[PDB]
């Protein structure tokens, strides 16, 4: 049975393995998602301050 | 924040299980051929390690997970209603009188 | 029995046919999801109207 | 002829030049020349090319439907399928007025010749070709589904209807409200014949809200679809919403009276007294063009009793349920609830052996799944809501009177 | 079942792509049928109203199909069968016949046992369009209780983790903002 | 029978062997379906609204 513990520790290494780049994929996807935030926050300034140069 | 605290600690307890997986190796090629309570236990628990539920487990569990995404669902919804009232109200002053 | 439910000093009805004595366990520990489909309700009828009456 | 001369070789020299806006406004000049003259634009056809030239080329196509002798349609349908397919409209959302023009004249034509069959396609082609986005309501989306009505096919406007399209096309000032009551009164029968209830009650609601200073028939019509449909669906008349409309509103609830007096029996809830209301008013409810919804009103009446049986009691006889909702007898009370199990309706059980009915309540716990994803996939189409909702609050701000205010 | 689905769309689109307005009676036929199939009363209701009466008095199928149709939408089980293996159907109809005969058999089958805790065994047997002896033992296998006694019959009534993870990272991502 | 239709008994009638057995419904699950259907009702509101945003916008009214 040494052969089957290796195996279930190899399985749950793989399964932890598995979830921290699930969770590191999410930590990227939540940069993104900051990211397009600020992206619209700045594109809706820089409308206001061509708008206030205009008049 | 949440997921990086989540990920310390799945990232402690894989460290701890490269450790034991590391020993058995050694165990299997050197070392205390057979270190008595210590691999036993470890085996008794990499054979908990499956654990089974119930029915009555996933059912609680699919209950929690309904309820609290009924809640999220309801958060989703006021901030939505709340868009739309400031929708409205730029609306109103935008085309509208009175 | 039956005056001792109607004075709420039983949490329980009675079983005639059977002549049995049912109590209610009230072991849900619930109330709190009543409250919440009143919130719910009450408070999206509000926005509805709300939003009927500014458009 | 040689002013039409001259009007091809400009449009071939303002397209060869890249001259995008100087052929647009060519298009949109006077042009008395292609009116008053005819007999020669076959010739203008063959000679001028395709893409920007086809434009100039549907303007010439536009101006012929523009008169009354139109060429022999076999050869006309023929080059209007052959200009759809090398259709390069990048401008053609310049001249949207005669576009939609066009599409009104061919519909008028195709129900002149009663053959809507074939327009369903041609049409779909053209709400692709001039629309911006999915999200765009146009007027020839009235005729589109005007001809599906006609011709009974109602399978493709249903791809078509299922979306919502929260930007009207101005068609350059040419956009008549018509179109646009015209289009739900069309779709809601549309999707009445498809037994969608609720979009039909839907799309009847918001042609009953649409602001008009003048009541016509499209819209009285409008309304007492959404009451049957309401009769229907709900058992009620639904409330108009505070959001309103014109004197619409004012003028139609006494015009339509009768259906006022149905919906009033309908809530005294009585088959019998109902079916003879109905044979008192048998033509008042023929100018429909549709006298099953009232025999839909009445199966409906049945349903609802059906279903306030379940609420009241939890195993009931075929006899006494018979009795009960007044049915000839326990096969029709047993044949009306499998119909009603079958459609997802009721959740009960009869018993032939004890003559019984035993009704049931939901059998879902809200444990499974599904309805997890159920709930999942209204949280996507909230966010997708939220979504425009903020793109629109964006368009808001870029406007010049709430800056002007704010500054 | 999935190529009937992409058989009726291609008839679909044929028929919207008429040349001269009218489909061959092959694409008629294959579309009352597939209509037929899938229970869509409405659609063959008003696809055969859309049929020219040319068609119908050239092409009696057409009209045994309807008729079928008809049957069908008084849900009478017993004429619905024999109707279904009275007339001929040609090689074009006969595949997709036997396939509304089968749907019209499961579809029965759970309407009896959704419906009917209990059932009389001709009842039954009229529903499901065979006679009564071997429906018990058809039944009898699927697990289900019958009284020979009274002739009665009683039947039995009978997302992964990655999709998980998204919809929660858009719950956060919707309401960071 | 018609007490149950006015309410105010909340009880279910078993006509089978003539006992009256009361409901006791699940909260959750009607408060589960309820409030489905007020976010059906609130996207049908959602959807009316901005589809009178549109013809507003548009300016699109009969003459």
């Amino acid at each position: 049975d040494i052969n089957n513990i290796v195996k279930t520790l190899h399985e749950w290494c793989d399964g932890c393995e598995a979830v921290l780049l699930g969770i590191e994929q999410q930590v990227l996807r939540a940069n993104q998602y900051k990211e397009n935030h600020n992206r619209t926050q700045q594109q809706v300034e820089a409308e206001v301050t061509n708008i206030k140069k205009t008049l | 924040e949440h997921l990086i605290a989540q990920h310390s600690a799945i990232k402690m307890l894989h460290s701890r299980v490269k450790l034991i997986l590391e020993y058995v190796k050694a165990s299997e090629a050197g070392e205390v051929p057979f270190n008595h309570e210590i691999l036993r236990e470890a085996y008794a628990l990499c054979h908990c390690l499956p654990v089974l539920s119930t029915d009555k487990f996933k059912t609680d569990f699919y209950d929690q997970c309904n309820d609290v995404g009924l809640m999220a669902y309801l958060g989703t919804i006021t901030k939505t209603c709340n868009t739309m009232n400031q929708f409205v109200n730029k609306f109103n002053v935008l085309y509208d009188r009175q | 029995l039956v005056q001792c439910i109607l004075d709420n000093t039983i949490h329980g009805r009675i079983d005639q046919v059977n002549q049995l004595l049912e109590l209610d366990h009230q072991k849900r520990g619930g109330a709190r999801y009543t409250a919440l489909d009143k919130w719910t309700n009450q408070l999206n009828s509000l926005n509805q109207a709300v939003v009927s009456k500014l458009a | 002829a040689s002013a039409l001369e001259q009007f091809v070789n400009s449009v071939r020299q303002l397209s060869a030049q890249g001259q995008m806006t100087q052929l647009c406004e060519l298009i949109n000049k006077s042009g008395e020349l292609l009116a008053k003259n005819l007999s020669h634009l076959d010739t203008v056809l063959g000679a001028l090319d395709v893409q920007e030239h086809s434009l100039g080329v549907l303007a010439v196509l536009f101006v012929k439907f523009s008169m009354p002798s139109v060429p022999d349609f076999e050869t006309l349908f023929s080059q209007v399928q052959l200009f759809i397919s090398t259709c390069n409209g990048e401008h053609i959302r310049y001249a949207t007025d005669t576009f939609a023009g066009l599409c009104h004249q061919l519909t008028n034509a195709l129900v002149e010749r009663k053959q809507p069959l074939r327009g369903i396609g041609i049409l779909k082609q053209a709400i692709d070709k001039m629309q911006m986005n999915t999200n765009q309501l146009t007027s020839i989306h009235a005729d589109l589904c005007q001809l599906c009505l006609l011709a009974k096919c109602f399978k493709p406007a249903l791809p078509y209807l299922d979306v919502d399209m929260m930007d009207i096309c101005k068609e350059n000032g040419a956009y008549d409200a018509k179109h646009f009551l015209c289009y739900y009164y069309y779709g809601g029968m549309i999707y009445t014949g498809l037994k969608n209830f609720e979009r039909a009650l839907y799309f009847y609601e918001q042609a009953i809200t649409t602001p008009a200073m003048a009541v016509s028939h499209i819209m009285l019509e409008s309304y007492k679809k959404y009451i049957l449909v309401s009769l229907i669906l709900l058992g009620k008349v639904q409330q108009l919403p505070k959001y309103t409309s014109q004197i619409v509103g004012r003028f139609i609830k006494p015009l339509s009276n009768a259906y006022h007096e149905l919906a009033q029996v309908y809530s005294t809830n009585n088959p019998s007294e109902l079916r003879n209301l109905v044979n008192k008013h048998s033509e008042t409810f023929t100018r429909d063009n549709n006298m099953g919804l009232v025999k839909q009103c009445l199966s409906s009446l049945y349903k609802k009793n059906i279903q306030r049986l379940t609420k009241t009691f939890l195993t009931l006889s075929l006899q006494d349920m018979a009795s009960r909702v007044q049915l000839s007898g326990p096969q029709e009370a047993e044949k009306y609830v499998l119909h009603m199990i079958e459609d997802g309706e009721i959740f009960a059980s009869i018993n032939q052996k004890d003559g019984m009915v035993s009704f049931h309540d939901n059998p879902e716990k809200y444990n499974n799944p599904a309805m997890l994803h159920n709930i999942d996939q209204e949280m996507l189409k909230c966010i997708e809501l939220d979504e425009r909702l903020k793109a629109m609050d964006q368009e808001i701000t870029v406007n010049p009177q709430f800056v002007q205010k704010s500054m | 079942a999935f190529s009937f689905k992409k058989l009726l769309d291609q008839c679909e689109n044929q028929e919207l792509e008429a040349p001269g307005g009218i489909a061959t009676p092959p694409v008629y036929g294959q579309l009352l049928a597939l209509y037929l199939l899938h229970n869509d009363m409405n659609n063959a209701r008003y696809l055969w109203k859309r049929i020219p009466p040319a068609i119908k008095s050239a092409n009696s199928e057409l009209g045994g199909i309807w008729s079928v149709g008809q049957r069908i939408w008084q849900r009478d089980f017993p004429g619905i069968y024999t109707t279904i293996n009275a007339h001929q159907w040609s090689e074009t109809v006969q595949p997709i016949m036997e396939a509304l005969r089968d749907a019209t058999r499961r579809r029965a089958f759970a309407l009896v046992s959704q419906a009917y805790t209990s059932i009389i065994a001709d009842d039954f047997a009229a529903f499901v369009g065979l006679p009564v002896e071997e429906a018990v033992k058809g039944i009898l296998e699927q697990g289900w209780q019958a009284d020979s006694t009274t002739r009665m019959v009683l039947p039995r009534k009978p997302i992964p983790n990655e999709q998980q993870l998204a919809r929660l990272t858009d719950y956060v991502a919707f309401l960071e903002n | 029978t018609q007490l149950i239709l006015e309410g105010l008994i909340s009880a279910r009638v078993d006509s089978h062997s003539k006992i009256l057995y009361a409901r006791d419904v699940d909260q959750r699950s009607t408060t589960f379906e309820k409030s489905l259907l007020m976010g059906k009702e609130f996207q049908r509101r959602a959807k009316a609204m901005m589809l009178r945003a549109a013809v507003l916008r548009n300016q699109i009214h009969v003459k």
